[PDB]
């Protein structure tokens, strides 16, 4: 009750019990880590969310990204467990923290996750990312973060300080800055935390690895079923170019 | 003011946010299956360079990385672009269309290097039995885009100062709603490392929620020390650490660790060392 | 000039000529001979692999085969690191450069094709597997695959084919253990040398003699080496290019396998040739 | 007894009695059935053997055509058994018949056995070509020849009527219009003759398949690891002139 109270650097929050087989966990879900990217900041870095007056009301999971709505199989619980749970907005740079019923007392490793989708699709929120089970058991603490998908994260005019790629990355990069900060108000220990991620997520995974801003922010890493080094996970500067002036044409775009 | 550059983008941002993605699909340069449009760039800001040049040079001392694979990584893609695949029959494809399925599963590859895919993937004593073909394309798929990238990643990061662990996982979840050809398609350990058999609604076995409770452990006891084992108990099967000569993973299902040797070494020589060549003298 | 050229090598003394064959050859190389049939245009009208297939061979009983292990005999004549007196445990460098003269005449690229599917990279520095691995390179570039090419177009163009793999080492054979059943060793046996009680053959062996003599005497006869009638033992049955059926000659009975280093000569006979004319 | 002495289109001949385990054979060696290839011969596709008067002496096997003889591993049995077993020369075309001790009484088909290694190399005489075993178990008539090899039956100047190329292979050829015309003299049927070979021989096998004028002389063929097609057996017109005027020049001359 006074467990589901916490205040981050940027405001105070509140939370929820999640129960479980093996007993609570303290979730804290939608807290903002960047302002809105909309409007004149789209397909730009992200911004901080700067301080908030108030509790943020952080008992459930908050917007999924723009993203395509897969329609081969329609109701099919193989492809729609990988679909949008909530409604769609540009603005869904939030993220999530699980924790220990009882608050751990020390500090104690924290997981961090990133959701595949090959780059234009995912969702923090999908039931299959739920954390309370790993929380419960192993008594860790886990984040997870949106990230821009599509054009919306990744498309890039290679060059111009006004679409300068990679910025669904730069979403991931800031969520772990925010770890660093904030993770030790709900027991978490900022100097042992492990990414891990399914396809591009673990690809994602790959490329904080191989950058050197990113690579303070995390100290082991967990690559599922993907790699930064596959044929379909990064693209050539004149290939984006590319593939963002022919969508700005089909838009109609001069 | 306006150049042109700024111009792109600064129409692109009054178009509504659902415009833009009903014309995603539309700017990839050929038909493919396991192509994404917009995905990161090597502009020389986030990545230095390409992942490949920058893993080649790099130094990766004081990292433990813990890295797999499902056992059927490519037939998931399959139904969403091959010839002749679906969820709701067999799949049992014909030759000609293995053969167009490997120029979408390969897209932007020269015809000889199509040959070269052929020549390594087909039984020449068996080339026309539809089963063969399926799980043919299956791998041509899964092996390119994820198995054979990830075993390039992992046997160089453990050469250059790494401490790396492999997996397979390679249970079929009883709850699966693909159909039984696909075998444990991309994505599927998901359920199992987050613990989802726990929750009481999904009705998963019971022993499937103890191989997600020690699923679960293996990934703590990493996040933890940096190496899946259990420290103290050393009667258990340990799980060693991938290297780039011995190549040893272990195989995630119901049964204790098996390990196992070489990561498809025989396959992912073609994709990682010789395909590249050819690309490269043709 | 020619006819200049030619009265004198008319005058050279014959132990000269051979002094100075090997000579040559371009590039070094093994399983590979200077003076052999020129595609001229009287003998040879095209090439032999043209021949092959637009040829006239309806009508035509042909019996084929290869032994077990065709490529050792030829490695002690050029590949580093070989002798009949040791156990042949190369090095990796040795192998790559024994690539270079087991398949001469060849482009870079190419031989980085051959040793990517000759090599076993779980065990890439083995010099066991890497011996036995240059020794089928040699073996079926130059033995199994072109035969198994002729076979195939010999049947699909209506030829009566048999073939056989010939897998017994003579108890009496004198090259060591490593070079398995070598080039040349079936002859001794289909020509009936076992029951020469000169040499010290086996008894069992005898049996084995007689049973490769009534093979080859019946195709003589029948053009089916088949026991005619007599359905005592497995039947030999006639290779097709589909099924792809062959024999293996042994001690033991006609066991009947199928298809004849598939994997392998897909490579050989098609994939390389491409591979060559496109580089 | 009386069947040791038998007369073929050129004069007669004297055999010789063979023993075998199960029984005897009997074997006309080194039947001249080319004009000696020498002198201005050499090079030069073979002529017809003139006839001779009186009785040749076809009891023992004919000299061995001029080859490389294998010096790599001195005495040992496995090189050994494949070097030449009588004076080289270059007058060298005979060639060998065993047929069933009591003469078959009727048409029996005909094995003709090209020898093998390389076109380097070879003799009709090794121990391990003897026909006595086959002759005896199964009642056929065998014939083995000699040919030209090396630069002796191969060397050519494509061309130029002084080394057409192809005469060990026209040599060959000339054995089988023997047998043709003869075999019968030693009860072997003309219309029943089945080729077989090893290594060289067994191209040569093949390289009879694909001659139209060698297509008549012949019914059957077995080739024993060898084939026509194959890398090593052929060179084109240009690298035997390549070949051959190395070789010319290698020994001084122009
Ligand atoms: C397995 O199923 C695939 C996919 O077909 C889809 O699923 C099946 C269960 C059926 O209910 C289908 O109706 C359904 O769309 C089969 O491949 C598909 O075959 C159909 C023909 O039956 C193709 O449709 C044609 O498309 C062309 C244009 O390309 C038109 O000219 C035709 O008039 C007709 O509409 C369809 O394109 C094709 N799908 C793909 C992805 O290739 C597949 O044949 C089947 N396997 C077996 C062994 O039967
Ligand atoms: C058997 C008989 O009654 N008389 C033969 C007589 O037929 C034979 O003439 C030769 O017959 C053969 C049949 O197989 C060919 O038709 C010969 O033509 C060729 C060949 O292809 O063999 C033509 C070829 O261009 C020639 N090559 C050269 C000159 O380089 C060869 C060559 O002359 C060889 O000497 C053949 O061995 O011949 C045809 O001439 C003769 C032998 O020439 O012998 C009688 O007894
Ligand atoms: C196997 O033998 C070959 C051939 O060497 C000959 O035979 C041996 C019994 C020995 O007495 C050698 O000195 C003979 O020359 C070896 O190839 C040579 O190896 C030696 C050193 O072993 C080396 O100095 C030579 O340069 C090599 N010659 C070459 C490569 O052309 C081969 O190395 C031996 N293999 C093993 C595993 O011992
Ligand atoms: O030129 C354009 C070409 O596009 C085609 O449009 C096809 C529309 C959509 C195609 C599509 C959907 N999908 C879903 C893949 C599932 C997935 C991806 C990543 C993951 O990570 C995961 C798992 N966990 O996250 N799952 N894949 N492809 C045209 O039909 C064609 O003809 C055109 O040529
Ligand atoms: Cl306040
Ligand atoms: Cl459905
Ligand atoms: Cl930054
Ligand atoms: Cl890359
Ligand atoms: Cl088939
Ligand atoms: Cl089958
Ligand atoms: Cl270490
Ligand atoms: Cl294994
Ligand atoms: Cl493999
Ligand atoms: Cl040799
Ligand atoms: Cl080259
Ligand atoms: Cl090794
Ligand atoms: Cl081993
Ligand atoms: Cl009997
Ligand atoms: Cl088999
Ligand atoms: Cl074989
Ligand atoms: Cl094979
Ligand atoms: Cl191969
Ligand atoms: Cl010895
Ligand atoms: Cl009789
Ligand atoms: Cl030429
Ligand atoms: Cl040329
Ligand atoms: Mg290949
Ligand atoms: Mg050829
Ligand atoms: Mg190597
Ligand atoms: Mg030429």
């Amino acid at each position: 009750d006074a467990e589901l109270l916490v205040t981050v650097r940027g405001g105070r929050l509140r939370g929820i019990r999640l129960k479980t087989p093996g007993g609570p966990v303290s979730a804290f879900l939608g807290i903002p880590f960047a302002e809105p990217p909309m409007g004149p900041r789209r397909f730009l870095p992200p911004e901080p969310k700067q301080p908030w007056s108030g509790v943020v009301d952080a008992t459930t999971f908050q917007s999924v990204c723009y993203q395509y709505v897969d329609t081969l199989y329609p109701g099919f619980e193989g492809t729609e467990m990988w679909n949008p749970n909530r409604e769609l907005s540009e603005d869904c740079l939030y993220l999530n923290v699980w924790t220990p019923y009882p608050r751990p007392t020390s500090p104690t490793p924290v997981l961090v996750w990133i959701y595949g989708g090959g780059f234009y699709s995912g969702a923090s929120s999908l039931d299959v990312y739920d954390g309370r089970f790993l929380v419960q058991a192993e008594r860790t603490v886990l984040v997870s973060m949106n990230y821009r998908v599509g054009a919306f994260g990744f498309l890039a005019l290679p060059g111009s300080r006004e679409a300068p790629g990679n910025v669904g990355l730069l979403d991931q990069r800031l969520a772990l800055q925010w770890v660093q900060e904030n993770v030790a108000a709900f027991g978490g220990d900022p100097t042992s935390v492990t990414l891990f991620g399914e396809s591009a997520g673990a690809a994602s995974v790959g490329m904080h690895l191989l950058s050197p801003p990113s690579r303070g922010l995390f100290h082991r890493a967990v690559l599922q079923s993907g790699a930064p080094n596959g044929p379909w996970a990064t693209v050539g500067m004149g290939e984006a170019r590319r593939r963002a002036t022919q969508l700005a044409h089909l838009v109609g775009c001069p | 003011t306006g150049g042109n550059d700024t111009e792109l983008v600064a129409c692109l941002r009054t178009r509504p946010a659902q415009v833009l993605v009903n014309h995603e699909w539309h700017v990839l340069p050929q038909e493919s299956v396991f192509r994404f449009s917009f995905v990161p760039v090597v502009d020389g800001d986030f990545l230095s360079d390409t992942p490949e040049a920058l893993i080649n040079a790099g130094d990766f001392h004081g990292l433990q990385v813990l890295v797999g694979v499902v056992k059927d990584e490519g037939s998931y893609f399959l139904v969403y672009g091959a010839p002749g695949f679906s969820k709701d029959n067999e799949s049992l494809i014909s030759r000609a269309e293995f053969l167009a399925g490997v120029r979408v599963g390969v897209p932007q590859v020269s015809d000889l290097a199509a040959e070269a895919v052929v020549l390594h993937y087909t039984d020449w004593l068996h080339p026309e039995d539809p089963a063969r073909l399926r799980e043919a394309l299956s791998d041509v798929v899964g092996d390119h885009n994820v198995v054979c990238p990830v075993a390039q990643l992992a046997g160089r990061l453990a050469a250059q100062g790494a401490r790396v662990y492999a997996y397979v996982f390679e249970h079929r979840a009883s709850t699966l709603s693909w159909p039984l050809w696909m075998g444990v398609p991309h994505g599927y350990e998901i359920e199992f490392i987050f613990g989802i058999p726990l929750d009481p609604s999904r009705n998963y076995t019971a022993e499937e929620k103890i191989f997600a409770q020690r699923l679960m452990r293996y990934w703590a006891n990493f996040a933890r020390t940096g190496d899946p084992n259990e420290p103290r108990d050393p009667k258990a099967p340990q799980w060693p650490p991938y290297t780039a000569g011995a190549q040893q993973y272990v195989s995630l299902d119901l049964r204790p660790l098996e390990v196992r040797r070489g990561l498809r070494a025989q396959a992912c020589a073609f994709w990682n060392r010789f395909l590249p060549k050819l690309l490269s003298a043709t």
